[PDB]
Order: C-alpha cells, then structure tokens, then sequence
C-alpha cells in the first residue's frame, strides 16, 4: 500500500514440507497469504525492535518439488502421505490428506520506518535473516544451510537512489540475484478482461469460469491450442465473509479470546508467475495485505503492478 | 521476450549450479560465448580471463542468439516482400537491445 | 504452348584447374618446372581498432579504454621468397564444347528448342567472339586477380597440351593487352581459333596456362581465402585462412573461372567500365550492383525465355551475352 | 487362374563394387597398382544468386541488397594432383546366375510359372544380347559417369580373375567404342560369352574393370555425391559433400550398376535419344521423364504379367527388356 | 537416390504423374558393409555350444 524505502532480500530459504494446499480448489505453490503473515511475524518478532515495518513480500521461487505420485493408469495425482500415531485403541487413526512440498524461495521484504537510520543496513538485515532462521513459511521449516559451500547472506537494498542509473543499476544488481526463479504478482485485471470478453462471447458467464478457462489448455477446432500469456494460475486471493463479525469471548473454541472471529471462505483470483526482469521495478511485485473489514474482503495482492 | 528470459535463466541456472563449465580443457568447447562460465573463469584465475571478461564485456552472444530467432521463422516471403518484416527487426532489435543491456553488467 | 523447362542443369564448360602458385627468379622462367612452391604460412598481426564509431562509444574514455585492449589474429600469410621475384601461376584449362544441351531437362519440346536456338547461333555466328573474349582474358593474365595490380612485367605462357605434349605454344604480355579492351592481335586469333574449336565440339583443347609476375623480391602474393570455423578464443583468433593444397598455395578454379569469364561489354550501363564478368543478372561483388537487372528487358532469363520460347531473336550483343551465360553453366529453371 | 504373388524380391545379379579412383600419369598405366588415391578435399566458394526471381522480387534495390550479402558456402572437391593426368577408376564386378530364381514368393505356381517362361527365355535365345550390352558398358567407360565427357583418351582394362590370378586380360579404347551404337567385336564377343557364361550360372565370373581417363593436369575429377545433412550454419554451410570410402574418392556402386544397365535401346519412344538403363516404368532422372509409361503396353509389369501369367509372349528386344529387369533385381508385387 | 520402380494401383497410372514423381527422387543413407579394395575373404566367426 505504502511505497518502501528500503527493499531487504532474504536469499535463498530452503523449506521442507510446505503446504501444498494453498487453497479447496488450487494445489501446488502454496498461498501468498503464507508469505504476507510470514512477514507480519518477522515485523512482529523483530520488526518492533529494529524501529522497522516489513511490509510486502515478493515470491521468488527458484525451486518447487511437490511430494506427489501420479498413480498407475491415471492422468491426475495424488499426495504422498505421512504416518499419524495410532490411537488409544491401537488401530491406525482416520487419515487427513495433507499436501507437502519443498521449496526454494527468496522474498522481497519491503521495509520503511525510522530505524533505517538508526543501525546499520547489513545489521537489520542478518537479525531479521536471523529471526527468520528459527521460523515456518507456510508450515514448513526453514532449513538453516549449514556446512555448504558459501552462506548465502543479505542485501537491504535502499531504494532511495542518488539518481535513477544507479536505482536502475541496484535494481539489476538484485535481479540477477535472484534470477533463476519466478516471481509471483497478482493479475486480476487480467481475469475481470477475460471475464468481459467471456462475457461478449457468451453471456451470464461469471468469473469463476474465466478463471478456469485462464487454467486450462483448451483446443480449438479449424487443431490449434488457445495460446496463454504467461504462466497463469489459480492463486487464492484472500477471504470472504461468510458470517457477522463476532465478539471476542462470543465465539467457542477460539484462538483466543481477544481476537474477533469471522467465519470466512476463499477468493481465488488470478496469478501469473513470471520472471524477476519483466518487472523493471522491483518496488512493485510485492503482497500487501488489504482487509476492509467491515465488508469481509480480507484479501491479499500485489497492488502497483501494473 | 519469453524466448529471451528463458534463455536469461538456462545461463543463470547453468553458470550457478554446475562449476562444469570449468570442468576440463578440450579443442572445442564454443569459448566465443564466455557467458555460462562467470564464476569459473574468474574466482579460480585471478588476471588470466577475468581480465578478458571485464575489459572485453563479452555480449556477442545475443548476435549468435539472433540466428536462432531467424531459424524459428520461416522464408515466407509475404511477410520479407512486406512491413511485417519492419516490424518484426523492429521488435527483434529492441528486444536484443534489452538482452544487450542485461548482458553488459555481469562483471558487477 | 512451350513452358520452359522447371529444370535447365548446364554442365560447367571452359573447366579450369586449380591455379598452383610458386616462385622464383625472372629470366629462368624458360627452365621454370623446378621452382618451389609459394607456402602459406601463419604470422601474427596485432591491430588498434579504425572501424566507424556507432556515436554512441564516441566518448573519449570509452574509445581510451578501447584502443588499451588491441585484438590479437594469426594470419595465413603467402610471401614470395627473399631471393624470387617472380610468380608462377599455372593451372590447365579444358574447353569442353556441346554449349546448348543441358545436363538435366524435363521438356523435351523446350531441350529441342533450346538446341535448335543454339544450333542456329552457331550456324550464323560461331564461337569466334566468345573465344576472342576468353583468349583475351587468358592472354592478359585477368586471372592474377591482386597479383598482377602492380606487377612490373607479367608474361603468360599458354601450351596447347597434345597426346602427351605441346602441340602449340604460345607466348603474351599481359600488360600490353589491356584489361579493358578487346582488340585483335595474330597470335590471339590462332588462340582464339583453338578455343573455338574446342567450344564447337571439333576438337580436344586442353590449355596449360602459366603466368609469371614481377611482383619483387620477398613480396606478398594473393591465394584465394578460406572461410574459417569461428569456434575458438578471441587471440589466437585465425581470422585468415588462405587456400593451400598440398603445402603450396593456390588461387580456387572458380576465381580463375570468373576471370576467364570477364567478357561482358554489352550490359545496358557504361562501357567505360570495362567488362564484367557473365552472370545472370550480371552482378559484381566488388561494387555491390547488379547490372542487367530485370526491369530492363536485357538479363539472361527474359533473353533466353524471349529467345527460345516466343522467338524473339535478341540483337547479335545479348545473344553473346546468352551463349556465354550457358558456356557458363548454371540452374536455370523455377521450381 | 495364376494369380500375381504378393511379394517378389529378385537378388541382384552383375554385383559392381565401389569404383575406388586414384591418380597418375599416363604411360605408365602397367605400373599403376600403387598409385595415389584421389582425396576429397574442403574449398569455400562465394556465389551471387543466379536462380530466377519470382516477379516479386525483381526490385533493384532488393536484388543489390541480396547480391550485397553472398552465400559463402564450403564444397567437397576431388582434382587430380598437378603432376597428374589419368583418373583410374577401378571397381569390381560379380556376375552371379540365376536370373529367373526369385527370392520371396508367395504362389508356387507363380513361382514355378516365372521359372518356366525364363528357362523357356534362355534355352530359346540365352544370355547373348544383354551379355553383349553389358560387354559394351564395360567397354565404353559409362561408368567413368562425368569423368568422360572431356577425356582425352580412355582406356578400360578388365582382367577375368580366376583362383587368384588374371585369366583372361581385355584392353579396350572406350573412345572408340560408341555410348550409343552396340556393334560387334572380336574381344567384345569374347567378352559377352564371359557374361553369358556367368549370366547362365556356369561358371564363377569376377571382372576387374579397370579404366584410365586422360583429364589434364589436376583437373577436377567428380566422384559420386552423397547428401548433407543440413543442421549447421549457413556460413560454413557444406552444400557439396562427396562419397569417400577410406580418404579416398569413390563413385558409390549403384552408380557404376545403373551404368552397366543402360541397355535399353527398346523404349517406344525414338532411338536417337540412345540407351536409357533397365528400369520398370522406364525412366531418366536426369531428363526427369519416365519412358515406357504404362498407358502403353509396354513397361516392366505389363510385360511380365502378359508373358507369365496369360502367356502373351511379347516381341524379342521386350523379353529381353524383361530379362535385364530380371537381372537388375527389385521388389515386385502388390502390398 | 531411386526412382520409383514398385507397382502402380492403377489410379497413379496418369503419365505426368508418374514424371512428377520420379522428378522428385527418393532419397536415402541405407548401411552397407563391403570388403577393402584389398581384400578378397569374407572371415565368418562364431562359436557353438
């Protein structure tokens, strides 16, 4: 929402076992809102501290290896499971189907505040590589790299620049950087349009079906494929109200009982993974928060894309 | 500009994950292109070809990439005898232009 | 209707031979069989840039820092010997004859026209301008491309090769008989005359051409170059490679091929540029222009399709011009 | 009824060899068993375009533009050496016997039908004709295929090789020897018993055709040439490659057996045109027409099918046009 | 390079057919396997068990 004045890089995190569920109808990368309040939480372990606000993270994603099996016969797949323990009885517990993944991926946490003055750029960003060293991102540990070839450490890039070449010269710095990954941003005008001439074509057609027809790799006849801009996806884009807003000690079995609950319910938008020099500016392609409370509409994206 | 990004990240991922580039001397191993072997010919000799990276800023390689793009078209000559062939260098020159300026500063 | 043929293969006549080039001294040129071979050798040259800046490296740090790196080659270079100058240039010639029937055609309708059409040029006209040309051509040595530019004497030697033998020896000065005109000299029309009896199918011409060349003591000679992989490193780059055949340089048969060939002196431009060589669409790479171009109605497809096809005779100029192109050789047709 | 069997492979009898060409001089063809062999060597050449424009591309400043920017290609060449002047193609060839014998037949009483009508061939008139047409295509040197057409004097040795050893030494003039009139010698004769000995399957026939070409001083020579696979450059781009058995140049030997299969002086259409090779549907790539098409009665199949299975028994220069498709091989039949 | 020599289905029968399609010759790189130009014995070896 805010433009940052300083744009950390955490390199490389090696995360074990993701959720590969990022969403009821999407599998695969997991969500972005893992990565927003996975920078929330590093604002609220150390980001008080340092005098800094970690807002934005961009997602990088320089390896993805999903714990998947197509089965014999079947075009689809299906999810490697784990083990759950027993019971008090001895039989084997009713299984729940839980997606994990391994990833590699690099965030772009955008950070402004009063305390970019204060330490130096080197200090906040190995405490916050630090902080991020003993977390999760998206229920996955993150792997500490020990014992490697060369720790891959930190740049806080100031993106207050001097002059537009040498903002133009860090920011090709960092995209070389982080470069044999895919960033990923958020394209829902891209989905309102193709839900417009969706819409031209045939009318009462709503977006969900732009948004599966933005997924799928349909054939037409004269055989020629639809062609794709990009590598578009199925991202959740945040949650929708389902019930009022409740009172804090009104709901049972809570978090906490300080907190107001909102029974809610995905909105699966529309992303589109694509490379870290597409962009030309490294200050957008990163996911703000946008919540709006009184409607519902808690979602997340990557305004200032385009 | 697909093209060109996904032959930006096969030189990313080749030059950072495999020190293969280095890994034994030969007659013939294309050494014109000077581009998939950043680290390799630069933290092991110190002035050998470093000196001839830096000074030199190999980036002949998008000429060479060209040829490829010219192999991915055909020789229809209802586009060559018209303005599609125009706008086709137009778009091809400055799309090699970026690749130009992206290649320039791998000694930073 | 007669189409023309969807292929027209002409086989190459006036074949030529690989022009060996030795050295030696003058004045033994008539006991010149033992003189050793012109050797292409590698040296290395190394050179400040002087192409044209693109205004944008114009800067003078930027050009600084430029001509501080120079770009080292290795060039094949062919130097006459310290102690010769003089160089032998010889290959043998064959003028093969049968000028009109092609090699490869599908109309046969169009194959006995065409061979009706030929057969009436040289019933009214024989080889006798064409062979003028390229005795002249072989009398002034056109064939020593570079090396005869500021040769003080050049001397071409041609030896009608019998049996086994000479049969007809003959001996020109190639500086005399200019590059631009073609004249009449006696010993030119008895060469002349054998060349057009080979071309004529009535006889064998087997020709041994043999130019020697004033060049100087120790200067470079001119072999024709080779085309190079462009696989190795940027100092021991090899940007020149010059044709040798066994250790001893050569100038290719199609350089001498085109030499021989420079008989054109009819093409709609100036003739005060001499002669051009016998192309369809007669072209010259040097100056980049295509003479005859098909607008003008004077290349050689609409001379041949309004010759053969519609019976438009040309003038007896561009009839020449035809008759070479197919003495020439080619692949004429469409697809 | 005798139906056509499904398959029909006859073997190929007159099995020729790689015609391996070395180099030397003349005169001293007795000597020349250790000769030097002729090496396929590299030349770049640098052509303008010379194939006709398709009326759109007539533009003069496109035209300048594409004879600005040439093709520079590399070409495999063979040339004599300088010191040289006698190509000797030397090859191999084995007369087997036994040309009625199919190999795959699937109706024996087609199988035994075919035997009938060929047993019936040659006991009525054997192996005389086709042994003297083949006598003569390995006298006259039409397997020398372009290394001919200005030869000087060529002269063909074949050598009958019995246990190990000559049995029978031939020399012919080739020039002599007509490539379209099949006259009647003394040697030739002898010759075509030879092959008519070894056609009949009485006797183990192997020839060593050897055969001298007087070309010139390192003239060009033109082996058989293969085809390129194309997945490099246009620069280096190898338009020309030649066949090699062993760094040493060679005509491929289904070149050298097409021609000692041109026998067939029967075709319906004139024969002044001369013999064309034993073909079904009986045709010449080079002049791209297929004589003996089938809307006549007169190619391979309909014969056959008119002399084995209702036994309409063609005229005499037919059968034997039969018997050297016969002799020739190939895969008959339906699929 | 060959021309076509199997038999027609009698509807290819058309004559300049026939000429279009043996001016667009087939081509190949069959393997073959010959003796030397010095050599005259074909040395077969195997062993049975």
């Amino acid at each position: 929402v805010t433009d940052p004045e300083a744009l950390l890089l955490l390199p490389r995190l090696s995360i074990q076992n993701a959720n590969a569920i990022s969403s009821p109808l999407t599998w695969g990368f997991p969500s972005p809102g893992a990565f927003t309040g996975f920078v929330h939480a590093l604002q609220r372990r150390v980001g008080i501290s340092l005098d800094i606000e970690l807002d934005g993270v961009g997602i990088v994603c320089h390896r993805f290896e999903a714990q998947i099996s197509q089965p014999a016969g079947k075009r689809t797949k299906v999810f490697n499971l784990t083990r759950n323990p027993l019971n008090r009885d001895g039989s084997t517990a009713a299984i729940v189907e839980e997606g994990r993944a391994h990833l590699e991926v690099s965030l772009l946490l955008g950070v402004h505040g009063d305390g970019l003055d204060d330490h130096p750029a080197q200090e906040i960003a190995r405490q916050v590589q630090e902080q991020a060293g003993a977390m999760r991102l998206a229920g996955g540990s993150i792997l500490p790299w020990c014992n490697e070839r060369f720790p891959a450490p930190n740049a806080e890039l100031l993106m207050l620049g001097g002059s537009d070449e040498q903002r133009r010269k860090n920011q090709r710095r960092l995209t070389r950087r982080l470069l044999p990954g895919f960033a990923l941003v958020s394209r829902e005008a891209l989905l309102q349009q193709h839900l417009e001439t969706l819409r031209t074509t045939l009318p009462e057609a709503t977006t969900l079906d732009a948004l599966l027809d933005l997924c799928r790799i349909n054939f037409e006849p004269p055989w020629q494929v639809r062609d794709k801009p990009g590598w578009l996806v199925p991202i959740p884009a945040g949650y929708n109200a389902l019930s009022p807003l409740y009172l804090p000690g009104e709901v049972r079995n809570a978090r906490d009982r300080e907190t107001p609950l909102r029974f809610v319910e995905n909105l699966f938008g529309l992303g589109e993974w694509l490379s870290p020099h597409r962009v030309a500016a490294l200050s957008d392609l990163l996911w703000y928060h946008h919540a709006e409370p009184d409607k519902g509409l808690y979602r997340w994206s990557t305004p200032r894309f385009v | 500009a697909q093209i060109c990004d996904e032959a930006l990240q096969y030189a990313a991922r080749l030059r950072e994950l495999e020190p293969g580039w280095s890994a034994t001397p030969g007659c013939q191993l294309h050494d014109a292109e000077q581009l998939w072997l950043d680290p390799l010919r630069a933290q092991t000799d110190e002035t050998f070809l470093q000196r001839r990276l830096r000074g030199d800023w190999p980036a002949e390689v998008g000429n060479r990439f060209a040829n490829w793009l010219n192999r991915a078209v055909s020789s229809d000559s209802q586009i060559l005898g018209s303005p599609e062939a125009a706008q086709w260098s137009q778009e091809l020159s400055k799309e090699l232009t970026m690749f130009k300026e992206i290649l320039e500063d791998e000694r930073d | 209707i007669l189409s023309t043929a969807s292929v027209l293969a002409f086989e190459r006549k006036l074949d030529p031979s690989d022009a060996l080039m030795s050295a030696g001294a003058w004045a033994q040129r008539d006991a010149s069989q033992e003189w050793p071979a012109v050797t292409v050798r590698e040296k290395s040259v190394r050179g400040t840039i002087s192409n044209r800046l693109k205004t944008k490296d114009r800067d003078p740090a930027k050009l600084d820092a430029s001509i501080q790196s120079p770009n080292l080659q290795t060039v094949d270079v062919a130097n006459l010997p310290s102690d010769a100058d003089t160089l032998k240039v010889r290959f043998t010639l064959r003028v093969l004859g049968g000028a009109g029937t092609p090699s490869a055609c599908n109309d046969a309708a169009y194959r006995d026209k065409l061979l009706q059409t030929v057969a009436t040029y040289v019933n009214d006209q024989g080889f006798a301008e064409l062979a003028r040309r390229y005795a002249h051509n072989l009398a002034n040595a056109r064939f020593l491309w570079r090396n005869r530019v500021g040769a003080e004497a050049v001397e071409v030697r041609i030896n009608h090769i019998r049996q086994g033998e000479v049969a007809r020896a003959w001996r020109f000065d190639a500086l005399a008989i200019g590059l631009r005109d073609f004249k009449a000299d006696a010993e030119l029309d008895a060469l002349a005359e054998l060349i057009a009896s080979g071309l004529s199918g009535s006889g064998h011409v087997l020709l041994e051409v043999v130019a020697f060349a004033r060049i100087g003591d120790g200067q470079e000679v001119f072999p024709s170059q080779e085309l190079i992989l462009d696989k190795g490193d940027k100092k021991g780059q090899k940007s020149k490679t010059l044709y040798s055949v066994r250790d001893a340089a050569a100038i290719h048969s199609q350089k001498i091929g085109n030499a021989l060939r420079t008989i054109d002196t009819w093409y709609p431009d100036e003739d005060g540029l001499g002669p051009i060589a016998v192309e369809p669409y007669g072209s010259v790479t040097s100056q980049g222009k295509a003479y005859r171009q098909p607008k003008q109605k004077l290349d050689f497809y609409t001379l041949l399709d309004n010759w053969v096809l519609r019976d438009e005779a040309p003038a007896v100029e561009q009839q020449h011009y035809v008759i070479a192109n197919l003495i020439r050789g080619g692949v004429f047709g469409e697809a």
